[PDB]
């Protein structure tokens, strides 16, 4: 019911690995189930803030987290790395900079800014 | 030093505060609830352990 | 398999409250888990709409 | 990228009258 019917938040309840769906078949006095999963692989290592203090302001991500590749900042999605720039659309704001422990400064583009000039 | 993740699959490293802020945002409480008042939530975590 | 190597929106399964995370503690012909919860406190009324 | 892509306009809510 829970997996073949369904998809299933349960940890490792249908095979390891995040779960997928599963397939039935027939066994003699018995079931057998296929848990196709989603297994990350070939994972490498990033630099990481809880959030960015652009003036005077705290951005956190809406989804995923921020991470650097060395020199510049991106947010990426936490489980596949797809490293995206930081923008005001997918960052919120909420308070000043100092009150969160390990802040760091780097720039939120607006994407209005460049859009809108006339 | 991983949560979830050596569950899935290869132990991910991530610090345990944004390991907590998800699990924060797991619940409908988002990230910055947390880290706004971090020293409060380990303080009470400390006392009840 | 579902508190300690995740997270479970199952109510009341990972302790009372909504769950955050656990911890198992081995024991004697047994397992014991401290589960880690957030209860929320200090209501207040309000209009809404 | 992507097969299945079909053709169509997807319009800004930026800017359909708010230039200035
Ligand atoms: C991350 O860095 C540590 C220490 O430098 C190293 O042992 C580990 O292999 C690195 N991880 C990856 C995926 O390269
Ligand atoms: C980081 O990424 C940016 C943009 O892709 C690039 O300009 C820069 O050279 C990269 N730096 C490193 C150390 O990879
Ligand atoms: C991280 O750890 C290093 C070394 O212990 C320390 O210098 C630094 O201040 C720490 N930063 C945060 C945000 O905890
Ligand atoms: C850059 O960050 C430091 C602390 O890491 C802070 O004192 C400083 O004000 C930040 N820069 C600006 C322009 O606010
Ligand atoms: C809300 O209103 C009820 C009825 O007026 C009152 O009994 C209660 O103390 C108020 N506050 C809370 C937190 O429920
Ligand atoms: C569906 O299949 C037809 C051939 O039967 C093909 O021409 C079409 O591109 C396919 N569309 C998608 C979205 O796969
Ligand atoms: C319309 O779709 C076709 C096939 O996907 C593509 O070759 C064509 O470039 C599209 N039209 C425009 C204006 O790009």
């Amino acid at each position: 019911s829970e997996c073949v019917l369904g998809q299933s938040k349960r940890v490792d309840f249908c095979g390891k690995g995040y779960h997928l769906m599963s397939f039935p078949q027939s066994a003699p006095h018995g079931v057998v189930f296929l848990h196709v999963t989603y297994v990350p692989a070939q994972e490498k290592n990033f630099t990481t803030a809880p959030a960015i203090c652009h003036d005077g302001k705290a951005h956190f991500p809406r989804e995923g987290v921020f991470v650097s590749n060395g020199t510049h900042w991106f947010v990426t999605q936490r489980n596949f790395y797809e490293p995206q720039i930081i923008t005001t659309d997918n960052t919120f704001v909420s308070g000043n900079c100092d009150v969160v422990i390990g802040i760091v400064n780097n720039t939120v583009y607006d994407p209005l800014q460049p859009e809108l000039d006339s | 030093t991983s949560g979830w993740t050596f569950g899935a699959g290869a132990a991910l490293q991530i610090p345990f505060a944004m390991q907590m802020a998800y699990r924060f945002n797991g619940i409908g409480v988002t990230q910055n609830v947390l880290y706004e008042n971090q020293k409060l939530i380990a303080n009470q975590f400390n006392s009840a352990i």
